[PDB]
RNA sequence: GUGGGGUAACGGCCCACCAAGCCGAAGAUCGGUACGGGCCGUGAGAGCGGGAGCCCGGAGAUGGACACUGAGACACGGGUCCA
RNA sequence: AGUGGUGGCCACUAUUAUUGGGCCUAAAGCGGCCGUAGCCGGGCCCGUAAGUCCCUGGCGAAAUCCCACGGCUCAACCGUGGGGCUCGCUGGGGAUACUGCGGGCCUUGGGACCGGGAGAGGCCGGGGGUACCCCCGGGGUAGGGGUGAAAUCCUAUAAUCCCGGGGGGACCGCCAGUGGCGAAGGCGCCCGGCUGGAACGGGUCCGACGGUGAGCGCGGAAGGCCAGGGGAGCGAACCGGAUUAGAUACCCGGGUAGUCCUGGCUGUAAAGGAUGCGGGCUAGGUGUCGGGCGAGCUUCGAGCUCGCCCGGUGCCGUAGGGAAGCCGUUAAGCCCGCCGCCUGGGGAGUACGGCCGCAAGGCUGAAACUUAAAGGAAUUGGCGGGGGAGCACUACAAGGGGUGGAGCGUGCGGU
């Protein structure tokens, strides 16, 4: 993971921490249906 | 600060009180200063100048 | 399954080096790494295991470097001297409990005063010369096998051959890791798992054969040059089954077409070797019988 | 670390005369620096130059006239022919033939005017308007 | 610190850095693998002869408000579909289903969309070889 | 003092700009070669030996007498044991080192938890190597010579 | 490397033996890309970009392969074979 | 007699920064340290002359380019004459200032030693404190607990609560700070044992051994994981009580993993001073910490007061810098060294691939397409279930009158 800390500004965005989660789920089902 | 440094710390000629040994002690010793003869102790060294305990006969720069 | 050692499959393509004099860092590290492991683990001969075995604590190994290695490193050369039926190792819920064999602890004492580099494949010869899966590894090559189904269907024949029971152990756990690998090796790409066979395939790669990668196959060939060396060596010391696999009637005119090689080692070494596993074929063949063998 | 004496002792010289004292010591003296402070004396920058032997590198002691705007020294002594020359008086000075540079041709250090007629190329060293 | 390396044998590193550092750069990762080059439907082509498919407009970006008339031309080329935007008052009518029609660039900023209408790429210039601004002012007659 | 710590503090210390030994000084230049050579077969370095030198005896430096045996060399204590058989194989200010760091190492080996001092062992076998490459680029150690902690245990 | 072959000619170019060398992190190998240069475009210049148009050098006759004849060719308007 | 549209190239751009950019707040210093190659390196003498510089022989074709003259009206074009390149190559002579190479000399830088003094510097053993929980005995009836309210919940087989005994795990309050120490994370009960480092004073020792650091190695908060133990309190998940239109929450009552010990893995954070490290230069003021010094006080314990020097540690502040916020010797000012990173926004830290890890994850890392801004400091209003002050009848405090109940008038919503 890296990262750019330009992103944490809340303006119009979710928290990153829970994007950061949800995209962690989405690459763990992703490499489960691979293998 | 000055341009050239300077050593602040000194020679002292130095008779002793038991046997009248003279000598050449450092201002700054880092041990005890012993006599020639006599043994005893004529300097100590200190976190500054050492504390002499003979008779100071003349400084030396 | 039973061995997944993962994320060091190319650690072990340095022994093709050692055909050669050809010296390198990784080669110095195997050198050192093996010499510990060999000096680490006793000659002692379930309540026998943990009590003359030893532990090995993968941590407390180093290389001289203040330097720590790889645990996949250190299982992939355990594994690879106990494939060649020089150490005694065991495995238990995280510990790994291994022992010095009969081979060891006299190819050790034998030459105690070669280089690192004679030293691993005198060790690896010696290793090949006796009743061992590397050896049936060896055989299926003479037979022509290049893959990992050949070596499958002629470990299947000799197990039902019915005088497979002295290594019966030790080539269950071949086909076990052909199996659950073979996906790895046939049918992805990436592979990110070396199986027995394929470790098997290195070390003879280390004596007298090369290894290609194509998208997880590990096809194999060996160099009739050096192999008739080493052939000659194995029928002036028949102490070894055939295992009912034939020479190829190709490979056999192919070893008869080259020159003769250099004989590997000095002709002491050769003597040697010969002498120490003639005088000694019986012990360590039945000790070989109670390491793979049933009974 | 110390790295270079002559740069060192430029920035000193300009640093020193932005406030604008008058005595400035500089302390790694070398025979080069000598060599140096001679030449924009010799066109009337500074005042008297002396050296003090202090015991271990030596001190400069400088007068200064208030005189230059800014002296540095070009660091990698780039190597100039003669009839390139202008080339590079572009790059270090603020206007036609204003101020001089530091030239160590064969003949030794010394400014970059004498040694147009005396025709010798040389590595930069330094400059100062 | 002071920008490094300015050293009299550092030649290697400081040339190095640089070329390095121009793979930064974005127009010059745009032209020497030349994936511009590569992901083209015009390969490169500030002209191309279609074929007309069906006439199609657009609802301008907010807040600007009407209708962008445009088509849909299949290139004979190579064969890749893309919008293409008419100009013209009441230029639509001009262009007829299944015309041959020269097609260019639109001129937009790095070649994107001009100005309030989104997407589209190109405009047409001739329709069946007749220049289309004439026939927006009626001098010609499509043949 | 800053190569790890990096503080600027300076506990050093100043000498005169003095190029003639002082007039006061009464030894001659034979008198404190017999006295440096009688305190170094007691078993004295030569740093505690100069020390020795200026506290009791008064001498400012040795540095500041010449060498009879040479006009263009300042008289140095290590000198003068090299002129006797009595300056050392191994430079005195590595042997320190070498001994602080055998002596360390039996401490990790009693106290396997403490990685401060694993630090301090890790910064201090780099000052013995740095002194090692230096002396092998001077040539005042063999070229084969090479610390080695088995090795060092002898030493 | 030794000793030989063929070449107009030296050369592993080729052959028998002898030995383990050679290259690579300063970028080998592999892949992408591409005839090199005099020059040309732009720019105050440092520089960036390009190499078709005239001259020199390199190479090719649909892809491939091969001889003869000739001082000179594997030969655009000479020859032979596969597709 | 051109003129427009479009596409490719240079400039515009110092948006590729050698000349010549930034990285505290706008994209941009890796958490920290060590260290190889490489790069950059103290002063003086002697030698060499490779680089370096001046002179000179051979040589870089023609064509193009600059200029004078001449010919075609002139021009373009052509010739006569002079000049220029990538001219990178090569023969020889001359110089020794700097770099390089060799020899000698010298300590300021660095390293080394010694004396007292300071510090939550680390590891190991022993002792011990307070509080908390459980258990036992005595007393005590009638509740306790908790909230905005209650409820769940514990309790009469004696609870809460008080006293007297037993066990248990965790942690070591105030002193405590703008204090100290540590490379950083981080480090506090007392004693003892081992161990690292710094500062101060003395160069007393080596003689440039140095700085940086691609590759490399190391240890490194919480959490999670593997194996065994342990589990007082707290408490992810989960289970109930409540609140609400809706409660998966905030609130309350319980409660597993976790939090603790031993071995190992994971290599992570707004690991922030959002400031990579070494040297030198540049007004000052102002306190404490350590060491040293000079005085005075001193019941003579650095015990106490004032000045000075060194190191670290704040604030204010001359000039200076910056878009400003602000920084301003502990620099974000001026020079001298080296590595990393940055090149509109989003996609995206994604896809694919590689390497590491037991797993979760880690280290690397694009493109298509889309958009005119994203972004930063800062001024004026507006607003706050923000603060402070002042007021107040189209407001309330106390008091009085009265509508909405019935009908009617007056005009209105709607038919």
């Amino acid at each position: 993971m890296k990262r750019r800390p330009r992103k944490w500004k809340k303006k119009g965005r979710m928290r990153w921490k829970w994007i950061k989660k949800r995209i962690r789920r989405l690459k763990r089902q992703r490499k489960k249906e691979r293998g | 600060k000055p341009i050239i440094p300077m050593p602040r710390s000194r020679f002292l000629r130095v008779k002793c009180i038991d046997c009248g040994n003279e000598q050449i002690v450092f201002s700054h010793p880092a041990t005890k200063v012993r006599c020639l003869i006599c043994g005893a102790t004529l300097v100590e060294p200190t976190g500054g100048k050492g504390i002499v305990k003979a008779k100071i006969l003349e400084v030396l720069e | 399954k039973v061995v997944g050692i993962k994320g060091s499959v190319s650690y072990l393509q340095a022994l093709k080096y050692l055909k050669t004099k050809k010296v390198t860092k990784r080669l110095k590290e195997i050198e050192k790494l093996v010499d510990t492991l060999i000096t680490l683990a006793p000659y002692a001969p379930i309540e026998t295991i943990r009590k003359n075995y030893a532990k090995i604590s993968f941590n407390k190994i180093k290389t001289v470097s203040r330097s720590k290695i790889g645990s996949p490193r250190i299982k992939s050369i355990m594994l690879l001297l106990w494939n060649f039926g020089l150490l005694d190792v065991k495995i238990i819920e995280n510990s790994w409990y291994v022992r010095k064999t009969k081979l060891a602890s006299l190819l050790e004492e034998n030459f105690k005063d070669l280089s690192p580099s004679e030293k691993l494949k005198v060790y690896l010869l010696g290793g090949l010369l006796v009743d061992t899966p590397a050896r049936f590894v060896y055989r299926c090559t003479l037979n022509g096998v290049e893959d990992y189904k050949g070596v499958k269907k002629a470990i299947l024949g000799y197990l039902s051959d019915q005088r497979s029971n002295s290594l019966i152990i030790g080539l269950s756990n071949m086909l076990e890791s052909i199996k659950f690998i073979e996906e790895a090796q046939a049918y992805s790409g990436k592979k990110e798992y070396i199986g027995l066979v394929d470790v098997a395939f290195y070390g003879l790669s280390g004596l007298y054969l090369d290894v290609k990668r194509e998208s997880g196959k590990l096809t194999v060939k060996p160099n009739f040059r050096e192999l008739r060396a080493l052939y000659e060596i194995d029928k002036s010391v028949a102490t070894g089954s055939d295992y009912g696999l034939s020479i190829s009637k190709e490979i056999l005119e192919n070893l008869a077409n080259t020159k003769r090689r250099k004989t590997i080692f000095s002709e002491e070494v050769q003597e040697l070797l010969v002498n120490v596993i003639k005088e000694n074929a019986i012990s360590i063949s039945q000790d070989l019988q109670n390491m793979y063998g049933i009974i | 670390t110390l790295l270079d004496p002559l740069a060192n002792a430029l920035s000193h010289i300009t640093n020193s005369e932005r406030v604008g004292k008058r005595e400035v010591y500089i302390k790694p003296a070398s025979k080069l620096i000598g060599e140096v402070l001679r030449v924009m004396q010799k066109y009337g920058y500074i005042g008297e130059f002396e050296f003090i032997d202090d015991g271990r590198a030596g001190v400069y002691r400088v007068q200064l006239l208030g005189r230059i705007n800014k002296a540095g020294a070009i660091k990698p002594r780039f190597p100039v022919k003669v009839s390139e020359f202008e080339k590079w008086e572009k790059r270090f000075l603020p206007a036609f033939e204003f101020g001089i540079l530091i030239v160590s041709t064969s003949q030794g250090v010394m400014s970059h005017k004498e040694a147009i007629e005396k025709g010798i190329g040389g590595r930069l060293i330094a400059y100062v308007y | 610190g002071k920008k490094a390396p300015n050293g009299e044998f550092a030649g290697r590193k400081l040339k190095l850095k640089r070329k390095k550092f121009r793979w930064s750069d974005i127009r010059y990762k745009r032209r020497v693998l030349r994936l511009k080059e590569k992901s083209d439907p015009l390969e490169g082509a500030p002209q191309a002869r279609g074929i007309v498919l069906e006439k199609i407009a657009v609802e301008a970006k907010q807040p600007n408000s009407g209708m962008r008339k445009a088509v849909r031309v299949q290139l004979i080329k190579n064969g890749k579909v893309v919008t293409a935007f008419c100009p013209g008052d009441g230029a639509i009518k001009f262009i007829d289903e299944h015309d041959e029609v020269i097609i260019e660039g639109i001129g937009g900023p790095k070649g994107g969309s001009m100005g309030d209408i989104p997407g589209i790429r190109y405009k047409v210039v001739k329709v069946n070889r007749v220049s289309l601004k004439e026939l927006v002012k009626g001098r010609k007659e499509k043949p | 003092a800053r190569m790890h710590a990096r503080k600027r503090g300076k506990s050093g210390s100043k000498r005169p700009p003095r190029t003639a030994p002082p007039i006061w000084v009464e030894y001659t230049v034979e008198e404190i070669e017999n006295l440096v050579v009688k305190l170094r077969k007691e078993g004295y370095s030569t740093a505690m030996i100069g020390t020795i030198l200026r506290d009791q005896y008064g001498i400012p430096s040795v540095k500041l007498f010449k060498d009879p045996d040479n006009p263009n060399r300042n008289l140095t204590i290590t000198r003068i044991l090299e002129k006797h058989g009595l300056a050392p194989e191994i430079p005195e200010d590595l042997m320190f080192l070498i001994r602080r760091a055998v002596n360390l190492r039996k401490h990790l080996e009693q106290h396997p938890k403490d990685l401060h001092s694993m630090r301090g062992l890790q910064l201090i076998e780099s000052k013995i190597r740095r002194l090692v490459k230096y002396y092998k680029r001077k040539g005042k150690l063999p070229k084969n010579w090479r610390y080695d902690p088995e090795t060092a245990k002898l030493l």
